[PDB]
RNA sequence: AAAAUUUUAGGAAUAGUUAAUAAUAAUUUAUAAUUUUGAUUAGAUUGUUUUGUUAAUGCUAUUAGAUGGGUGUGGAAAAAUAAAAAAAAUAAUUAAUAUAUAUCAAUAAUAAAUUAAAUUAAUCUAUUAGUCAGAAAUGGAUGCCAGCCGUUGCGGUAAUUUCUAUGCUUUUAAAUA
């Protein structure tokens, strides 16, 4: 058997440890680490009161977690916290890694971070997998998450029954650094399809089509179909026909998308030779940035439709 | 070897007259092609190779063929087996 | 996984979850890259679990590995020993039966000598 | 080989220079003798040296497993070292299981190729005269057992034919005399992809006069005549392979008539300026190079006044330089490799991509690849040990095919590069100009 | 019958030579018919095939059919390592049943081959991939004061001696285990970076308990076992009140580095500024142009400690984790036993005066005495060829060098000494250049598979690696004169083996009472 | 074919087969149920 | 999994032999010499003898003779208890014996103890 | 158990033998038995209105099989190896591949068969030749010679003639019906 240890408790860190306590019927030993010992004791008490089938341990430092667990899984809040916990700390998980350990990072970090984490784990002898999470916290509670694991192939085959305890769709992107890029490409496509749907419904209102409930039925059966087109169109109808109406706040925000989009331009090569080798990506990014600073950053992703013309403001005047 | 007794496709014993004793113990050549090369040196000078042939009598285009054989050996194309088979092949009285 | 030539446990990574295992027919098992006997065993176990028979069978690997080491031609769970060319001690160089040293084996052991010394001390 | 007993391991206990076997000790006891540098030869039976030959080659691969590219080149050097110590005597007819004229029983690989009645009556004497031409009784007091096995396989090619399947339709057989490397099942597959290429690209490309370089057994020459090329000419540096290939062209019917074989190093002569043989320009030049395990690894540059490369890269740069003088305009060259230069030597750059990108003398017109379907030995030099390809190398090998044309003939093939589904380079798109 | 198409010619009746069954039975060690006299000390190599090596064949490999008294051979088994999962009982289901016991041997090999198509970096596997998480929890137990690490290494020695032979008088075991590592640290004080080898038990960090009475399991979840190992494993008492150790028979061969005061790399070297002496004539090209030799690491310079790992209380099964070179020094009682047995068989079977020829295989009527003398001389040539003679202190014995790989099983008997070195790579030596000078100047291509060695009174413990797992079994019985005179291998082709190893030897009146 | 489940009586024997045909009474009862369903 | 058709019918239910493959090829002349030399190697016979064709073990008359001819391991009994051990094995340890001992016979062995070596012989009769 | 039907370019003898029998397991009796209406032996040899051809009761082909000393077991020796003939709990019975993939391993195409006309769907290519009425072919076979005359190895001489593919499955040469 293998001992498993989950590091970090936030809004997304708790249900992974809850599912690892539920589905592991005292076969794989569970250890819990957090940024504070009070939060780890709190989540251990929460796992204890609702029915715990496996014994779980609480630790305040990473050294006991390293010397006790074979598999370490991390679910932190930001990139810099995972960089501090994995590499920058004195009792680091990768710098003091045991040969044969398997360290999986579920945070959306840059490509160079996953590259240097894989390099330090390969020099220490361990195996580092980067598998950024995509999904809802309640979908994580129900056990539905999207994971794009990059790392070794046989190490990925060793981690499939552990990954199937809290995620349905777990795919192998290839070598390390390819898993953290898939979330960047996915959210870039999300932003581009949202901008395209906003522009298409703006042109639909410009052409004078009054029935949008039948327009989405044909637009879903065409070649220009997308899931974001199915998602945003009932809200975009009210945001177009009532432009004075403020958009409602959502769980996913403009800043939540731009936080992952802020990792992509640092992980991409230098664009200054041609100044724009990505037209619709920056065309969506400027509209999201114009929607952020105007006071609509925390609201829904359908707020791009009021700032479509504002995406042209950084193109006419900067050139 | 081909003139020794062998069973044919129908199983009956056939034997060619080459492995008989008159053509079996037959010497290779009849013409005086047995020649002496006293000295055959390959000297690598600066920027060139010099093949020295010191011998009393030579055959027609013998030196110009030995130079071609030595050039083919310099590129690494033969072995001892092919050289011995070429030397025991003897004289070929046909231009084509 | 009960058979040696049906490595069922080698293809845990060939399915994502329970429903994908239980919905795939033999053509989908063929395109996933599974050999014939293995995919036949997988499909038979799935169809037996669908009929109400869980996979409760004894693993016949070690028993067959025990029975393999003999020279049964049909693998019929028999025991056929190999007969070497020399099966008697006289033809392997040994001249006659070994005689035991009857004076060596009839000596009194060390505990018996110690108890005789203790008896000679305690009697007087 | 004639042994010198003064330079052996133990010249006092074994004054003949070798250790006779007598067929009693185990194979790993013989394998420890050969690893220490001692020669072994059979005393009474060929079965003792044949059991020592198979078991040593299996024990050496167990000690040096083929785990990467550098483990195969080391195993080939070790197996060539050990199999040279496994000797057999020159007078093999004095051994016990050579032939029995009364029971018609024999040991050796001649039972796989010949009949038991035909060997024990008449063919034991014809094989005795067959060894005398290549390995005489005077110059050799002992033979390597791999030389004895190759003499038995080449005696079958001398007696009966050798079918080239599935290259030749079941009735055209060649006779490689001795020292001419025949093709295995793996060696046939680069010529099977070429024969499918020539079946479709003859007539769209107007391929009439083909030239084959380094023919060897002549299997690449006969596959071109079968696909419809009227004029084929072969060039082989082995003179005995040239005489045998043109004799098999007469034996293979009347549809192999315009086939010619000359002796040349790589290309024909082209030295006489007054005889003008420059009027014979070929439109397709075929090259099927050999890829041995010692040939792919030691490729490096040599020469001060004439700096030349060695090995597989030096053979390619000979073919890539002199082919323009024998090609016609609007003509192509076809190269058939086996992707082992990229497997056995992954640190060095690609030698065919080094000609196109750097030298800029040839333009990549077409390139095909196909995975390897069969198993066996690959580019086997005849008098050496047999080494079949392991499973992990066989699933990575591919049958490649490179079709290149001249840099000066871009404007003729410009309408081939602008079709959909092709990859024209940056120099061809500048010369088309719509 | 079979449908055969008629031909107007004769039919070829091939009697073609197949792969011999006796050859693969002797290579795999499953022959059970070879009567081999003249017991020798040369090691025996056995290539493990699938389902061909068990306790039945390995018992005859230990005790051959000639009537031996002691397994006095080193037995190398290529690819014989097995991996066992822990077994557990299913409480749910239709009933109570125990599952999970299975062997991963002979199907999951060590060092999977890495072939790919695109000074130079190639891809290889030098460590065993299955037992590497088991190696990690042992190597992290010694990772870091220095005195605590020294007492950790002294507290974990196998049986108090750890394989090392040192004179210790008026001393208990717990002080002897400290004196041995004190002698090693005093010896390794002069070199900046040196190493030594010890036998150690499994630490408590590698053994975790499971609640169901109490079941201990390994940290990696895999147990290194040998399925063809005969007899019972060695039982060692836990001291802390004496109970048995849960995994005491599985030991470790630790290489420890000292301080004083999977990407191999290949490089092809060139040189700046009588070829075949065995061949009589002069050849235009050499028959063997290149040599291949195994590259071993450097031993630091050398009173001097013994540095020989000797297990006098158990039989040793070495499962290497890296490429090692083992130099076996033969004990004197084994070669004395083989010498007296061979000379007894010579004076019994060959009582003739032999005629006194020039050499053994001379021309003349091959009688039984000449066949026996030829077989004895070939055995002597095998012993002299595969061994070398070293010097010790006034002592000299045979030294057999054995190339051990990851995944093999090397059986070492009790009383056999061995030095262990690490194989670092593979070199290629040109034969024409080695005819004039040493082969160090004749190097053409060098593959370095081990890029290990870093460069950042007493000595300090730097690091600890495990090179092999030592499976220690209980000492196999030595037969007497009467037991070996009546020992027949044909009585042990089916059964009686576990009673041969449980009871002392075999019965003197077995199956003829 | 007679099914040998994992929860039958194990024969701890190194000279033969590792599992006997001795059932559990639950196995006897469910075999009787399947016998009746075949008997119809 | 039966040996009904692999070995002769007189080897039906046959267990516990040394090697039953010996007794299928006894009639071959090189194995017929090996059987008669083995009966001379076992002693007890004044003439050359082969065991019968339908027997794998030794016959009942022959193993009774070799058990009676076998010299006892204890030679030269000093104590009358050690003479009683030789009377115990001739009576209660004969070949294919039927009669069991008596608790009064154990009392006779427990009444002849003189030295502490006699208690090792007497208590092992108590264990039988 | 019975009837019944084979062949030899240079045609002759055969026998553990025929019948009777109070005879299993033949100590006897007999003028015994096969064969010129073709025997025994020797050669060839599974047979078979199944194949091919023709106007043809003609000619010509064949691959169902069996097996007195390996074991008296078994009802029956047919027993040293066969992709099913599913083999005593419904293992599975939707389908198509039903095998490679029972994937490594000494070993060689020597050899054994075979001869097209889809066996799942995720868009997108298929379709011999700038035709050769006969002109071409570094395409085969192939030498000869005296230089005033010694093992110097110059030249005529880049020798000349003789067989050819292909078109042209409208087809032409070879054998048989
Ligand atoms: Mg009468």
């Amino acid at each position: 058997s293998l001992n498993v240890g989950v590091v970090g408790m936030g809004n997304m860190g708790v249900p992974i440890a809850r599912n690892l306590g539920f589905k592991a019927r005292s076969a794989m030993y569970l250890q819990i680490h957090s940024r504070a010992l009070s939060k780890a004791k709190r989540v251990c008490d929460d796992l204890s009161v609702d029915g715990a089938t496996c014994a779980m341990r609480i630790h305040d430092r990473y050294s006991t977690m390293t010397k006790w667990c074979d598999v370490i899984v991390l679910a932190l809040a930001d990139v810099k916290a995972s960089r501090h916990a994995l590499l920058e700390d004195n009792e680091s998980l990768i710098m003091n890694a045991r040969k044969g350990q398997i360290i999986v990072d579920h945070t959306t970090v840059d490509a160079e971070t996953s590259r240097e984490c894989a390099h330090e784990a390969a020099r220490r002898g361990a195996y580092f997998l980067d598998a950024p999470m995509s999904g809802s916290p309640r979908a994580c509670f129900n056990g539905q998450l999207l994971l794009m694991v990059g790392g070794d192939a046989e190490t990925f085959q060793k981690m499939l029954p552990i990954f199937h305890m809290y995620a349905d769709n777990v795919f192998h992107m290839g070598e390390s650094g390819s898993g953290t890029a898939a979330k960047m490409i996915s959210q870039a496509l999300v932003a581009s399809h949202n901008a395209a749907a906003a522009e298409a419904l703006s042109m639909a209102h410009a052409l004078g089509i009054e029935d949008q409930s039948k327009l989405v039925q044909v637009l879903d059966a065409s070649w220009g179909s997308s899931t974001m087109l199915r998602r945003n169109a009932p809200l975009l109808q009210d945001l177009i026909r009532n432009p004075d109406k403020t958009p409602p706040t959502s769980a996913v925000s403009v800043d939540r998308l731009l936080s992952d989009l802020a990792h992509l331009d640092a992980s991409l090569p230098k664009r200054g030779g041609e100044d724009e080798p990505f037209p619709v990506f920056d065309a969506a990014l400027r509209s999201l940035a114009a929607a952020s600073d105007a006071g609509m950053g925390d609201r829904d992703l359908a707020s791009v439709v009021h700032y479509i013309e504002a995406g042209e403001a950084e193109l006419r005047n900067r050139t | 070897a081909a003139a020794l007794p062998t069973f044919n496709e129908y199983g009956q014993r056939v034997v060619q007259p080459g492995a008989h004793g008159k053509e079996y113990y037959r010497v290779a050549t009849n013409l005086p092609t047995v020649r002496t090369v006293d000295r055959l040196d390959v000297v690598r000078q600066d920027d060139e190779v010099l093949i020295w042939f010191v011998g009393r009598s030579f055959l027609r285009h013998q030196i110009r063929n030995m130079v071609s054989v030595l050039k083919a050996a310099g590129h690494g194309l033969w072995n001892d087996l092919e050289l011995q088979q070429a030397l025991q092949s003897g004289f070929e009285p046909s231009r084509h | 996984d009960i058979h040696r030539l049906r490595p069922t446990s080698d293809f845990k990574a060939s399915f994502k979850d329970w429903n994908d295992l239980f919905t795939c027919d033999k053509r989908q098992l063929r395109v996933r890259g599974i050999p014939r006997m293995t995919r036949d065993a997988i499909r038979t176990a799935v169809q037996a679990f669908q009929n109400g028979n869980p996979p409760e069978r004894f693993d016949t690997k070690e028993e067959w590995l025990y029975y393999k080491q003999f020279k049964t031609v049909d693998y019929s769970y028999r025991v056929i020993p190999e007969l070497p060319e020399k099966y008697r001690p006289h033809q392997s160089g040994i001249d006659q039966a070994p005689l035991p040293d009857y004076r060596e084996i009839n000596k009194m052991p060390q505990w018996a000598e110690c108890e005789e010394r203790r008896q000679s001390k305690k009697t007087v | 080989i004639t042994l010198r007993p003064d330079a052996t391991v133990d010249p006092e206990r074994y004054p003949l220079g070798y250790v006779p076997l007598d067929g009693s000790e185990s194979v790993d006891s013989v394998w420890s003798l050969v690893k220490s540098g001692a020669f072994v030869a059979p005393l009474s039976k060929i079965e003792t040296i044949h059991r020592a030959h198979v078991g040593i080659r299996y024990l050496t691969q167990s000690e040096y497993p083929a785990l990467s590219s550098i483990d195969v080149v080391g195993l080939q050097t070790r197996l060539k070292e050990l199999c040279s110590r496994l000797l057999i005597r020159r007078d093999f007819w004095v051994l016990d299981d050579y032939n029995d004229p009364e029971l018609n029983s024999s040991f050796g690989i001649q039972n796989m190729y010949f009949d038991n009645f035909k060997w024990s009556q008449v063919l034991w004497r014809r094989f005795q005269q067959y060894v005398e031409e290549y390995f005489p009784v005077a110059e050799h007091t002992h033979l390597t057992y791999d030389e004895y096995l190759q003499l038995l396989r080449s005696f079958s090619h001398f007696e009966q034919g050798a079918k080239l399947l599935p290259l030749l339709p079941k009735r055209y057989r060649i006779h490689p005399p001795f020292g001419v490397p025949a093709l295995s099942r793996i060696d046939m597959e680069p010529l099977l992809l070429y024969s499918q290429w020539l079946k479709n690209f003859r007539g769209p490309l107007k391929l009439d006069a083909a030239l084959v370089i380094r023919s060897g057994c002549g299997a690449a020459v006969f596959a071109t005549k079968l696909n419809g090329v009227p004029i084929v000419r072969g060039v082989d540096p082995n003179p005995r392979a040239v005489m045998s290939c043109r004799k098999d062209a007469q034996r293979m019917g009347r549809r192999f008539d315009s086939i010619s074989f000359r002796v040349g190093e790589m290309f024909p002569d082209k030295d006489d300026g007054n005889g003008v043989p420059n009027s014979r320009k070929y439109d397709i030049i075929v090259f099927y190079p050999d890829q041995g395990c010692y040939n792919l690894f030691f490729t490096n540059a040599i020469g001060e006044y004439a700096p030349v490369l060695t090995g597989f890269a030096g053979t390619l740069e000979h073919f890539f330089e002199e082919a323009g003088d024998y090609l016609s305009d609007s003509g192509v060259i076809v190269l058939c490799c086996t992707n082992v230069y990229s497997i056995l030597k992954p640190t060095e750059p690609h030698p065919i991509e080094y000609e196109i990108k750097v030298n800029r003398r040839w333009v990549l017109l077409d390139y095909y690849d196909m995975p390897v379907r069969g198993k066996g030995t690959l580019s086997h030099t005849p008098t050496d040990h047999h080494y079949r390809i392991p499973m992990e190398m066989r699933k990575c090998m591919r049958s490649e095919l490179w079709v290149l044309h001249k840099m000066t003939s871009i404007a003729h093939f410009a309408h081939i590069h602008n079709i959909p589904g092709a990859q024209p380079p940056s120099c061809v798109v500048s010369h088309w100009r719509n | 019958r079979m449908p055969r198409k008629p031909t107007p010619y004769v039919r070829k009746f091939l009697e073609g030579c197949p792969l011999p069954e006796t050859l693969v039975d002797d290579i795999a060690g499953a022959n059970l018919k070879s009567m081999a006299p003249f017991f020798t000390t040369a090691p025996r190599y056995i290539v493990a095939a699938e389902s061909r090596l068990s306790k039945l064949f390995f018992h005859h490999a230990l005790y051959p059919a000639g009537g031996a008294r002691r397994p006095c051979r080193v037995l190398i088994v290529r690819g014989g390592r097995s991996v066992r999962e822990p077994s557990f009982t299913i409480n749910t289901g239709g009933g109570r049943g125990e599952v999970g016991g299975g062997s991963r041997g002979y199907r999951d090999p060590a060092r999977r081959a890495y072939f790919y198509a695109r000074a130079g970096l190639v891809k290889r596997a030098s460590v065993d991939g299955l037992l590497s998480p088991l190696c990690g929890v042992i190597e992290a137990h010694f990772a870091v004061g220095g005195e605590k690490l020294c007492v950790t290494l002294a507290g974990l020695l196998s049986g108090g001696h750890g394989g090392l032979m040192m004179d210790d008088g008026n001393c208990a075991s717990n002080v002897r285990a400290a004196k041995r590592v004190a002698r090693l640290l005093h010896d390794a004080a002069h070199h900046l970076s040196s190493f030594f080898y010890v036998h150690t038990q499994l630490p408590d960090s590698a053994l975790f308990v499971s609640r169901p009475v109490a079941v201990f399991r390994l940290a990696g979840g895999l147990e290194p076992t040998v399925h063809f190992a005969v007899g019972a494993p060695l039982s060692v008492l836990q001291r802390g009140s004496t109970t048995v150790l849960p995994f005491g028979h599985i030991q470790c061969l630790l290489r420890v580095r000292t301080r004083g005061g999977n990407t191999p790399w290949c490089n092809t070297a060139g040189n700046d500024d009588i070829v075949e002496p065995w061949k009589l004539g002069v050849s235009l090209d050499p028959k063997v142009p290149f040599f291949m030799r195994t590259l071993t690491e450097k031993r630091p310079s050398f009173v001097h400690m013994n540095h020989l790992l000797v297990r006098n209380d158990c039989e040793t099964y070495l499962l290497p984790q890296r490429e090692l070179l083992l130099s076996f020094h033969v004990p004197e009682e084994a070669e004395a036993m083989c010498k007296e047995q061979n000379e007894e068989r010579m004076r019994r079977q060959a009582a003739l005066g032999y005629g006194s020829p020039s050499h053994v295989f001379a021309e003349g009527p091959r009688t039984f005495a000449r066949v026996l003398h030829g077989m004895k001389a070939n055995l002597a040539a095998v012993e002299e060829a595969s061994s070398t003679f070293r010097q010790g202190a006034s002592g000299s014995s045979r030294v057999y060098e054995v190339r051990a790989l990851p995944g093999d099983v090397v059986f070492v008997p009790r009383g056999w000494k061995y030095s262990v070195e690490r194989i670092v790579g593979t070199a290629i030596i040109d034969a024409v250049a080695a005819s004039t000078a040493s082969p160090r100047e004749a190097l053409r291509a060098v593959f370095r598979t081990a890029p290990d060695p870093p460069l950042p009174s007493n000595a300090e413990i730097v690091g600890v690696e495990v090179d092999a797992f030592v499976l220690c079994y209980k000492p196999y019985p030595v037969l007497s004169n009467a037991q070996a005179s009546t020992y027949v291998a044909a009585n042990y082709v089916h059964s009686g083996i576990d009673d041969f190893y449980a009871k002392g030897g075999n019965d003197v009146y077995h199956k003829y009472t | 074919r007679q099914i040998r489940p994992y929860y039958n009586l194990p024969s701890k024997s190194e000279h033969g087969r590792k599992m006997t045909g001795f059932l559990t009474p639950y196995r006897h009862w469910m075999w009787k149920q399947n016998e009746l369903w075949r008997n119809v | 999994a039966s040996l009904r058709y692999r070995r002769p019918y007189w080897m039906m239910f046959l267990k516990g032999v040394d090697n039953w493959k010996i007794y299928t090829v006894i009639q071959q002349p090189d194995h017929q010499r090996t059987e008669m030399l083995y009966q001379a190697w076992l002693g007890g016979l004044d003439r050359p003898y082969t065991r019968p064709k339908c027997m794998a073990n030794q016959p009942l008359w022959l193993s009774k003779k070799r058990h009676m001819l076998r010299k006892e391991r204890l030679d030269g009994p000093e104590t009358p208890l050690e003479k009683y051990v030789l009377e115990w094995h001739k009576k209660f340890h004969s070949f294919q014996g039927t009669e069991r001992p008596t608790p009064d016979d154990l009392h006779t062995a427990l009444d002849l103890v003189e030295r502490p070596l006699d208690l090792s012989y007497a208590l092992q009769l108590l264990g039988q």
